[PDB]
């Protein structure tokens, strides 16, 4: 015969009874176990229900700390069932003698009274669920539990993003596309229980970087362009000697290295047809002026016409000093002051990993153990436990060529967690001590 | 939303939802209370057992039926049973469902008023209705003409209907049913030395009656057969493993339906009561009543009951009439089935007693609307 | 602080704290006094011996038991045993600990009132309670339903329990236990020429009974086996170094439990007493009592006692019932274990008789609280 028929009932009861924070110590934690019948028959949930609005009531260990002997375990059933003033079992027909063992109809319906009186990361994936609520113009629900408190605003925005058993379909319509019908009962869809709407809408939209090599680019050029893209300048810099000619990107970089820019002196990218070359020349002159005096760069024999004309030697003379300044800033802002050091930051990964305990450890940035991404992927989830993601990682079975994939994987999601890594995967695959140190510094930026 | 159909019998409670083909909850209409000393700490602070749970722990309980002869005699235990049927066995909130209740004919008027007050003030159901059980038994058969013989645990009654019209002057009621056959079986079981005396033992005798009793087609021949041979003897095992044997008591118990003098009553049998109900009707409709004798209730489930009623009424009819007995296998739930049919009719939705009407006319509104 | 559990048996005293799994103190319930002239200097200075000191010096003492057949007959010696229990074996101040005492059923009410007065006035306990020994044996086992057979030094009693309810009308009590078996062994040992006549020699015969006696599964062929062959004979060494041998008395002594007529008693055996206790219970609980025969007390430690009870009750039950006897190895301390068990429960901490309650109702408060 049927090995299972009612796990959905366990889920339904959990959904509806999560109104009381402590009821899950008797009813299942939403895994569809059978712990409900015996402890509910003792009436423990009846005294639990007082914790719904005011936790300052009958504590779980104050009523029952197992002062029930190994062989006469009679006592607690009356001590907990006598507390049915809360919610109230209409069915004045049963009680402690029968609920000692329980009965299916009796339990199902006393639970019916329980249901009758029982009711009166996540945001990163939730934004792709709420972006459509803007429509012509309105506030966003975020999760269906925080903003909305009644069906008024919920239905008003549902009109733009389009018996409770049929009303829940109005919200599940966006879930119908991937079959997410069950495990979210209509009672809490309408009531907006928080923890259920968080994970349900987050997991629903979970499925909702340029590492190419050009035909003629050196590693230095690729690193410059990679940090151009990683730093978040508004134009997507593809060619260094073709996008900086307006100096607008350089002025943006100046802001990122904490050099002030007066944009009133800067000619906007919408240049007039007349004099656009002169406007760009003025911008390049201003960029050179901001690079010489306040940025303190050695730019001998460099003028604004050189950046306007894209002189590679003088432009590299500026972008490498930009690297130098930005890296210095990244090393200093981790400190309490102007100090920068490598051995006070290389042991940080070794000691912060002890908070979880994993077999990765590194003696210095020249260690060969960081040739694969194992050390960075180990550190990258220690501060953010929500990004464990050991699906694509390789361990012991990696070769020379396949570790590039896990290196790119770790570098890519480092920006997802919030580490502003501006390193190429090759800079991590090779033991380049001047760049993996920066990778660790950026990971520590979000770390502490 | 969906109307609730609750057929509160004397012995069993039948409950469910309108539109369903069978009642969802069928449990005994009893209340049990402890009869012995509690000695183990906080085992025993439960005061009342009611449903099948009162039947499983009956060895330490005194069992009370809140309904006798179709009259609710304990209104607090009846409230316990209604609470039980709404929340535990049906599992619904009554404030969201109109409720359909049943009742025997010729009953006291205060019984109907009290159940109306209970449904509107204790459960405050949005609407309700009280219907006659034999009328619902006609609905379950799909007919609109025929005489219904309803026999449950406490009351046996006859109601003739023609083309959808009742004849109230020909309605007949007999206060003899299954519970009286149980008590008579207990009385005659002592002739073999089997003694049953507690309310828990009455449930055992009821089980024996439901498993071994039958209606003789000719009582005097079955009596001579049992007096000659043991071929009618049958055995039953008691809950402690004792084995009892009965032969003659198997049919002497249900024979009381045809001979109420066994239990000292002066009333006529169910066959004569049915015939007398037909002879009180217009002579033009008697032919159609003779062809449509509908039985319902658990007491009409004995083997041979339809053959005996067919033969007895044939012996009473003018011979030229064609006697027909209708005895569907679902006889035990015809009242509930007909109540779900009636409560699912769109035309019935304006027959509900609403709470607004009750708030103005009080409990007396049930006599007008029903 | 913590509750004390003192199981004052007839022959042995079991005491300890609630929450422990075994009694901390287990000593004979005796008082010894010198019977010979004090010819050695300094040795005569002690007038009374209580615990194991009375047993080890019994060669120069007369031993008395303050309890016979579960009734305290010497109260000053019982107070000596209680002071020895609290101040020498447990080494606790009774004024700081609630104390749980035990008693047999059907006992005189004055025994329970006097021990309540003794605990509140002589020992000034903050609270106390008196529990039935057979109920505590269920508290020891794993069960809220079952019939308990308790057999210690003075009393054999049966208590049937279902769902934590006792049936007092079915409680049985027999004044035949271990001390009577020892006295019978003393009598039958004279057939081989051994004599034991002083109170010290009674303790020697008790050691022989506890070491060489067993229950025959069939007494008549064991009698024939011992009459033909010698294989049943076993030897025992007396304290002076003499050696005695028994090969028939080993099972004739414990047979008195099943055949009380060996000592002139008219009463039925423990198996028939258990069966009659079950047959006084309601017929709906007998199947659950037949499957739960709990053995308790030191007299239930004979080899083969459970097998013989299984065979005899099976010979009495309706064959369809599954007879089960439960005989845990800790049977000797089931009552004490159950007492420490009950005294630990937080739901029980309001059930204690407090001294303030006793200051109002006097010693009669024990009949209401317990
Ligand atoms: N197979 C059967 N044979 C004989 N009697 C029966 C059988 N089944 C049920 N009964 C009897 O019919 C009654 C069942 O209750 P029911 O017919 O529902 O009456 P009510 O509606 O008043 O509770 C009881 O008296 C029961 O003993
Ligand atoms: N293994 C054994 N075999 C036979 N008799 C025993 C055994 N152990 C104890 N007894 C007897 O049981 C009695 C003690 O049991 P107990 O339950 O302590 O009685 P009480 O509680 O009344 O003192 C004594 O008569 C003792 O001789
Ligand atoms: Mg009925
Ligand atoms: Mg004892």
């Amino acid at each position: 015969y049927s090995e299972e028929e009612k796990y959905a009932f366990v889920n339904w009861i959990n959904k509806a009874l999560e109104n009381d924070p402590d009821c899950r110590h008797v009813i299942p934690m939403n895994p569809n176990t059978d712990d409900l019948f015996k402890a509910v028959g003792d009436g423990i949930v009846l005294c639990k229900m007082i914790n719904l609005s005011v936790p300052d009531t009958i504590d779980e260990r104050a009523i029952n700390k197992k002062k029930l002997t190994p062989f006469i375990i009679q006592e607690n059933l009356n001590l907990a069932l006598n507390s049915a003033s809360a919610i109230g079992c209409h069915v004045v027909n049963i009680g402690a003698e029968d609920l000692r063992a329980g009965k299916p109809h009796l339990v199902l319906g006393l639970l019916w009274q329980i249901i009758k009186i029982g009711l009166f990361p996540e945001e990163l994936l939730l934004r792709w669920a709420n972006f459509h609520l803007e429509n012509s113009g309105w506030q966003k629900i975020n999760n269906f539990s925080a903003d909305i408190k009644d069906s008024k605003a919920y239905f008003h925005l549902l009109n733009q993003i389009a018996d409770d058993l049929k009303r829940a379909e109005s919200m599940l319509q966006q879930a119908d596309k991937l079959g997410c019908r069950q495990f979210v009962t209509p009672a809490d869809v309408v009531s907006g229980n928080p923890k259920l709407n968080l994970a349900f809408v987050a997991n629903l939209f979970n499925k909702y970087i340029d590492w190419t090599l050009l035909e003629g680019e050196t590693r230095e050029e690729r690193t410059f362009r990679n940090w151009m893209n990683s730093l978040g300048v508004n134009p997507h810099v593809n060619h260094l000697y073709a996008d900086l000619q307006d100096a607008l990107v350089i002025l943006q970089l100046y802001e990122r290295i904490k050099v002030p820019v007066d944009w009133s002196k800067v000619n906007k990218p919408p240049y007039p047809k007349l004099g656009a070359n002169m406007k760009k020349l003025e911008n390049c002159n201003y960029a050179v002026e901001l690079g010489k005096h306040p940025a303190k760069f050695s730019l001998v024999g460099i003028g604004g016409q050189d950046l306007n004309d894209g002189n590679q030697t003088l432009t590299l003379a500026l972008v490498w000093q930009l690297m130098r300044r930005y890296t210095l800033n990244v090393l200093e802002d981790l400190g309490d002051g102007q100090k920068a050091n490598d051995d006070i930051i290389v042991n940080w990964v070794n000691r912060t990993l002890s908070e979880a305990g994993k077999s990765t450890s590194i003696q210095s940035f020249k260690d060969k153990t960081i040739s694969s991404s194992l050390a960075v992927v180990d550190l990258i989830d220690a501060i953010q436990p929500g990004c464990i993601n050991y699906d694509l990682v390789k361990s012991g079975n990696l070769t020379e060529d396949d570790k590039h994939n896990n290196a790119k994987y770790a570098v890519s999601m480092a920006r997802r967690i919030g580490a502003r890594v501006y390193a190429l995967p090759e800079d991590l695959v090779e033991v380049k001590p001047k760049m993996v140190m920066t990778v660790f510094a950026c990971l520590m930026g979000r770390g502490m | 939303t969906t109307a609730l159909v609750c057929d509160n019998g004397s012995g069993l409670v039948k409950a469910g939802f309108a539109g369903d083909d069978a009642p969802r909850a069928v449990f005994p209409s009893i209340v049990g209370r402890p009869r012995h000393q509690g000695v183990m700490v906080g085992m025993g602070q439960k005061d009342s057992y009611v449903g099948d749970e009162a039947q499983s722990k009956r060895g330490i309980l005194t069992l009370k039926y809140p309904i006798e002869h179709g009259i609710i005699t304990n209104w607090d235990d009846m409230e316990k049973i209604w609470h039980h049927t709404f929340y535990n066995e049906l599992r619904v909130a009554p404030e969201e469902h109109p409720t359909l209740l049943t009742e025997a004919p010729l009953n006291p008027k205060a019984n109907r008023e009290k159940m109306t007050q209970i449904m509107f003030e204790t459960f405050n159901v949005p609407a309700m209705y009280v219907a006659i059980q034999a009328v619902l038994s006609l609905y379950a058969s799909g007919r609109t003409t025929g005489i219904v013989l309803d026999s449950g645990d406490g009351v046996t009654h006859n109601v003739p209907i023609y083309e959808g019209y009742a004849l109230p002057h020909a309605i007949m009621r007999l206060d003899l049913a299954g519970r009286d056959l149980t008590d008579y079986l207990m009385k005659i079981l002592t002739e073999r030395g089997y003694s049953f005396v507690t309310t828990a033992e009455r449930e055992i005798v009821r089980d024996i009656k439901e498993k071994l009793c039958y209606v003789a087609l000719d009582f005097e021949n079955e009596m001579a057969t049992a007096a000659s041979s043991s071929s009618l003897e049958k055995s039953y095992e008691l809950p402690d493993g004792q084995v009892i044997t009965i032969g003659n008591e198997r049919f002497r118990c249900p024979e009381t339906l045809f001979q109420p003098s066994f239990i000292g009553m002066e009333s006529a049998g169910i066959h004569e009561t049915t015939y007398n109900s037909i002879m009180k009707c217009d002579i033009d409709i008697r032919k159609d009543l003779y062809a449509n004798n509908v039985m319902s209730g658990g007491t009409t489930m004995y083997p041979g009951i339809a053959d005996r009623m067919q033969k007895e009424i044939t012996a009473l009819a003018p011979s030229t009439m064609k006697i027909k007995i209708i005895a569907p296998p679902e006889r035990k739930y015809s009242v509930w089935i007909g109540g779900s049919i009636l409560a699912s009719l769109s035309t019935f939705q304006q027959m509900w007693i609403t709470k607004q009407e009750y708030d103005e006319a009080g409990p007396s509104i049930v006599h007008r609307k029903c």
